[PDB]
């Protein structure tokens, strides 16, 4: 089946900017390519069909171009309503249809380093055999961030999960949690739990840590 | 004219 | 007035089956092909199936061929997706969508008007969660603020909301008196098949040990309600 590849996967812009997002077909699809917009918790909205024709009701700042294998969506003067995920869709092989992987258009703002906090597991949770250790990165921008768990100075891997909020509606920052999960017996045999954070806004990595038993 | 049944049969059943 | 209204999702165990419904109105339902599209949590749109205006022709994506069957009842303006042999990978929001007709044609004009021009109207989506897990309310543990006078002014505290099934949970702080600087992260699905999230909040350092902080956790599927006090861990 035809594979649609969108680029870039993520991109940042401010209100007023011009934004171009591209989509490439693994083979020619004439002009049978549609674009959609989608916000969290809502259905996708059809923006352009047949590569270039604008769906009724869609603002004119949206435009499409391209043919055969290379296609672009252009938004010419970015408005607050435009931040969202965008998908292309090829219909050339109807009745089988494929989507691109999506492009997230987020709001640009000034760099902001995260405030970092570390939280040990509670005594209550320990009484049930499991230890969750939480590292919080608060109100940072841009999204990219590196969180490294170190237990007694050893690099951890495969035992943590990250979760990140949606871009904040008022200050356009992100926050992120990393949760290290160990069994009670594993948590008890180690002393120093450390969270090491790398980010553009930090002229050196920040470490927060605690010693088990203080 | 032209039958939608005819054209769609070919569209959904082509190799 | 052109609209699609979906119903019928929910939690089901692997191997079992579900039927999704999608009621159309405001347009001549039997004049248009209809589609299903799905979106797994945090992921992109994946096309699922299409059915021709009168149900004679249909096609399904390879990921669901032989398990899902699209069908329609034009006398009742209904579109269906029969989902059998359900796998955890079939967990998604499912949308029905009407085929778009090129604006320059008021009636069917073969490939000039139909098939190739996307999908103009969409249902509201139905959540399908395929899982072995059974309904379970969460345990709620404190994220106790650190003793370290660090930062200066601002401290973080929160609540860990662990091991519940299914989504969602709601979290508030001080019964709604605390909203500023609250972050409640999206849930993660754990290896156990149970969900987990934290809710955090930044407060003045000086308010530690002088003001009370309570996270109010509610899990409607379980009828579980927890009010967990979060306070600095008093040291021995
Ligand atoms: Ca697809
Ligand atoms: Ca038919």
């Amino acid at each position: 089946d035809i594979v649609m590849t969108q680029s870039p996967s993520f991109l940042s812009a401010s209100v007023g900017d011009r934004v171009t997002i591209t989509c490439r077909a693994s083979q020619g699809i004439d002009r049978y390519l549609a674009w959609y917009q989608q916000k969290p918790g809502s259905a996708p909205k059809l923006l352009i069909y047949a590569a270039s024709t604008l769906q009724s009701g869609v603002p004119s700042r949206f435009s499409g171009s391209g043919s055969e294998t290379d296609f672009t969506l252009t938004i010419s003067s970015l408005q607050p309503d435009d931040f969202a995920t965008y998908y292309c869709q090829q219909l050339s092989t109807y009745p089988t249809i494929t989507f691109g992987q999506g492009t997230r258009l987020e709001i640009k703002r000034t760099v902001a380093a995260p405030s970092v906090f570390i939280f040990p597991p509670s005594d209550e949770q320990l009484k049930s055999g499991t230890a969750s250790v939480v590292c919080l990165l608060n109100n940072f921008y841009p999204r990219e961030a590196k969180v490294q768990w170190k237990v007694d100075n050893a690099l951890q891997s495969g035992n943590s999960q990250e979760s990140v909020t949606e871009q904040d509606s008022k200050d356009s920052t992100y926050s992120l949690s990393s949760t290290l999960t160990l069994s009670k017996a594993d948590y008890e045999k180690h002393k120093v739990y450390a969270c090491e954070v790398t980010h553009q806004g930090l002229s050196s990595p920040v470490t927060k840590s605690f010693n088990r038993g203080e | 004219p032209s039958k939608r049944s005819f054209i769609e049969d070919l569209l959904f059943n082509k190799v | 007035q052109v609209q699609l209204v979906q119903s019928g999702g929910g939690v089901v165990q692997p191997g079992r089956s579900l039927r999704l419904s999608c009621a159309a109105s405001g347009f001549n339902f039997g004049d248009f092909g209809m589609h299903w599209v799905r979106q797994a949590p945090g992921k992109g749109l994946e096309w699922v199936a299409v059915i021709s205006y009168e149900g004679r022709n249909k096609n399904h994506a390879d990921s669901v061929r032989g398990r899902f069957t699209i069908s329609r009842d034009n006398s009742r303006n209904m579109l269906y997706l029969q989902m059998n042999s359900l796998r955890r990978g079939d967990t998604a929001v499912y949308y029905c969508a009407k085929e778009n007709r090129d604006r320059n044609y008021d009636s069917w004009s073969a490939s000039y008007s139909d098939y190739y021009y996307g999908m103009d109207v969409w249902g509201q989506g139905t959540t399908v969660t395929v899982s072995s897990a059974s309904t379970k309310g969460p345990s709620v543990f404190p994220l106790a603020p650190s003793s370290k006078s660090t930062s200066g002014g601002t401290a973080a505290l929160g609540c860990l909301v662990k091991d519940y099934f299914p989504e969602p949970v709601t979290v508030s702080w001080n019964s709604g008196a605390l909203t500023s600087g609250v972050h409640t992260f999206p849930a993660v699905l754990q290896s156990s098949g149970l969900y987990s999230l934290s809710s955090v909040v930044t407060v003045p350092s000086s308010s530690l040990g002088t003001q009370t902080y309570i996270c109010n956790v509610n899990h409607k599927p379980s009828n579980t309600k927890v009010d967990k006090k979060v306070e600095p861990k008093s040291c021995d």
